[PDB]
RNA sequence: CACAUUCCAACCACACCUGGCGUGUGGC
DNA sequence: TATCCGCTCACAATGCCACACGCGCTGCTCGGCCG
């Protein structure tokens, strides 16, 4: 018997994603499922198989409390007098050795759990070499679109998943392109969707900015605060730590290249960019541009910016859905 | 409508081209079902169309013709031509042909060519007329391929260098044998910017082959040269198709008189997959790599040749060895007696930060003294004269030192007397 | 210029096995 | 050449099912030969 589970060991394709001893441990639930099968009673044990000696064995698990139902289970807190236990709980035994591993349902539960955890350990394997890219901008293909969910092929079995807040309400794909985004969410415990990237920020704009503009990457111009309305508006207010760098003037670039090439990266989004200033007043006046304010009642107590606004630039100041407000606003 | 100048336009522009002509979203569609469909409304407003493309004929006989920014893929956006044309005009793969074509209709997927007026630029009545590759003499490469550059950058050296190495000529069989983290990119960007500055009339052939998808990117907008290449994230198949039809186009070029260059990388993976695409021979040997799996990788690596009557074709394919692997490691073995022109380049000062690492005793050419005249024959027998008592780390730094010292190699070769 | 085979969203097609001949046995 | 007769060779003597079983001029020498 011991021959097949080391030809079963030694024949697995993908050994990085589990080696000898995560197999060995599967192996080992994968009977101790079994087991339980046999016994009408819902006994836990391990088996230890013993790797590199020899055959395997079982164990019998007592999970020492007070309680009485499946006594197989129970263990009161002091039944450490003889059978050498000598601790309050955790004390286990060997009772139960001569485990079949080798009949039909065996060979089924056995199959289920194996193929259980090769999918455990490539998504776990995936994640922790992926997730430290939390941040950074990487492509992939998509391969499955829904009304709810698409998915996306990396390379060498990476699954990468873009729910619906994670596309624009507009935005389109379609199994075969080549998309790039950034990971935000990550769940290396989760038992399907892993990789959750999307772009559905401004963040991911600067992450942008960090591969597109050489300069961007040493902080030569601090972006302090951006707001996005997905494909229909982005606000953005930086400051600069140098008096001759001018953000609205670098930032932008020349006549408007740099930001309209973010914009007709993103799909054709209006990017208003702006200097940040040392005031809440001045902040909001120029978070509004396009625009002219002259009224400021800035309240700490209450949290409240009254920024009037003159007649006739209501349009302006507003814009669909309140856009130059509720952008500004948060 | 041509079918390259429409690809080669950004999405973008595809896009905003599509909402003009009055049609769906074009964010759904693939960039080959854009410019189906785009050709598709182009054609319902009259518009008889002229397109091209690379000739493949199937089992079936047959043609499509597949586009070079889609790495020679299958798309709505091929057009196919019935086994009729390929016997008329006797075309084969690898040609590229281009000419006038049609809409097509319900039932068919594809469009037509209906008459072609340019194959391998030439005349489609002397495309019948043309030897073929095979029955051509192959001979030795005469006509020196100068590297140097001539402004003596920080970058200029690394062509340098290679003319102080190896001399290459048209129709040179090269091999690269050079571990990981050598920067086998950076000299094949050397050797392609050289070619392109100082050799334009040679056409420029780069492939890069089960590739990351960024050096793909990089090199597909970053030298002169029309730049095929295929990456990881599809199997065997499409590596041994794309393989095969780029050296049925260089047959070609070369059966129209014409010197093609070819920039393998790398033949390594090449030779994996071409053994991963083949069925079983039988038997086994150590790395688990089959018989007559490397019998296509050993042709596409001889098909390199001077053709005594005209054309040549230069092939320099990087070799991944160091790496830990038996399949490699097997490969290396075999490709290592191939060919005449080999280049080492050492792990060893890769990875001391000494650029570019090359092995100089290691690296040679067979006949060389056929593509140089008397006098850098001279010099380079110097030159391996005084080198070869020397180390490896220290000799390569002392020659890069003297060569960074000035412009040229014929300032060197003044200043080594 | 012309006939023109147009290759692998649910799913339709990809479905199955012995008296050839003799002999023997039994019933109507 | 009749004509009955004999020889002998070619043509017959229900018709349904159920089950079982099976391989008796091919092994050793001479003549062939287009993917």
């Amino acid at each position: 018997m011991n021959k097949e589970i080391l030809a079963v060991v030694e024949a697995v394709s993908n050994e990085k994603a589990l080696p000898r001893e995560k197999i060995f441990e599967a192996l080992e639930s994968a009977l101790a499922t079994a087991t339980k099968k046999k016994y009408e009673q819902e006994i836990d044990v391990r088996v230890q198989i013993d790797r590199k000696s020899g055959d395997f064995d079982t164990f019998r698990r007592w999970l020492v409390v007070d309680e009485v139902t499946q006594p197989t289970k129970e263990i009161t807190l002091e039944a450490a007098r003889y059978e050498d236990e000598s601790l309050n709980l955790g004390d286990y035994v060997e009772d139960q050795i001569e485990s079949v591993t080798f009949d039909r349902i065996t060979t089924q539960t056995a199959k289920q759990v194996i193929v259980q955890k090769v999918r455990e350990a490539e998504r776990a394997m995936v994640v922790d070499q992926f997730r430290e890219h939390e941040g950074e901008i990487i492509t992939g293909v998509v391969k499955k679109v829904n009304r709810d969910n698409i998915s996306l092929d990396l390379g060498n079995n990476a699954e990468a998943v873009i729910l619906r807040e994670d596309m624009l309400p507009r935005e389109n794909f379609r199994p075969g392109d080549r998309v790039r985004g950034v990971l935000y969410s990550v769940r290396p415990e989760a038992r399907g969707a892993q990789l959750f990237v999307t772009r559905s920020k401004p963040e991911m704009l600067i992450e942008l900015f960090r591969i597109e503009v050489p300069e961007i990457g040493e902080e030569v111009i601090e972006i302090k605060a951006a707001a996005r309305d997905p494909g229909s508006r982005a606000k953005i207010a930086v400051k600069t730590n140098d008096k001759r760098i001018d953000p609205v003037g670098a930032c932008v670039g020349m006549r408007g290249a740099r930001v309209q090439a973010v914009s007709t990266e993103l799909g054709g989004e209006r990017i208003d960019i702006v200097l940040w200033d040392d005031n809440p007043a001045q902040f909001v006046i120029n978070a509004m541009a396009p625009a002219d304010v002259a009224s400021i009642v800035v309240d700490e107590d209450k949290h409240t910016m009254d920024i009037a606004v003159e007649a006739g630039n209501l349009a302006q100041a507003i814009g669909r859905n309140g856009q130059n407000v509720r952008l500004a606003s948060q | 409508m041509n079918l390259t100048e429409l690809k080669n336009t950004p999405v973008s522009e595809l896009i905003t081209l599509g909402e003009n002509m009055g049609l769906e979203n074009l964010a759904r569609m693939r960039k080959q079902d854009i410019i189906f469909a785009i050709l598709k409304q182009h054609a319902k407003s009259g518009e008889d169309i002229f397109g091209d493309g690379v000739l493949e004929i199937l089992q079936d006989g047959f043609g499509f013709l597949r586009s070079a920014d889609s790495s020679y893929l299958a798309g709505p956006d091929d057009i196919y031509v019935s086994p009729s044309q390929i016997r008329r005009f006797n075309l084969r793969t690898g040609d590229t042909i281009s000419g006038k074509i049609r809409p097509p209709k319900e039932g068919e997927r594809y469009f037509a060519l209906l008459k072609v007026n340019e194959v391998n630029f030439d005349k489609p009545e002397n495309a019948r007329n043309k030897i073929l590759f095979e029955n051509l003499t192959p001979l030795h490469a005469n006509s020196r391929l100068r590297m140097e550059r001539g402004n003596g950058s920080t970058e200029d050296l690394t062509a340098r260098v290679l003319d102080l190495a190896s001399p290459i000529g048209r129709g040179q069989r090269g091999l690269i044998v050079a571990p990981p983290k050598a920067g086998k990119t950076m000299l094949l960007q050397n050797i392609a910017q050289s070619i392109a500055y100082n050799h334009p009339d040679c056409v420029l052939m780069v492939l890069l082959i089960d590739e990351r998808p960024e050096e793909v990117t990089e090199m597909q907008r970053l030298v002169k040269g029309e730049v095929v290449a295929s990456t990881f994230d599809e199997p065997a198949s499409r590596h041994v198709q794309v393989a095969e039809m780029v050296i049925e186009k260089a047959k070609r070029l070369v059966e129209h008189k014409k010197d093609v260059i070819i920039l393998l990388d790398s033949i390594t993976r090449l030779a994996r997959a071409y053994n991963t695409v083949v069925p079983a021979s039988g038997k086994v040997l150590t790395g688990g790599v089959d018989a007559n799996a490397l019998h296509r990788p050993k042709r596409f690596f001889g098909a390199a040749r001077n053709v005594e009557e005209g054309g040549s074709l230069t092939i320099i394919a990087t070799a991944l060895i160091d790496t830990g692997s038996k399949m490699d490691e097997v490969i290396y073995e075999e490709f290592k007696g191939t060919g005449n022109m080999e280049l080492h380049l050492s792990r060893k000062i890769a990875e001391k930060r000494v650029f570019p690492a090359i092995d100089y005793n290691r690296s040679g050419t067979r006949k060389e003294e056929l593509l140089t005249t008397q006098e850098e024959l001279q010099k380079m027998w110097i030159l391996r004269k005084i080198i070869h008592p020397m180390g490896e780390i220290d000799a390569m730094e002392f020659l890069i030192n003297k060569l960074a010292m000035t412009k040229t190699n014929d300032d060197f070769f003044e200043m080594m007397k």
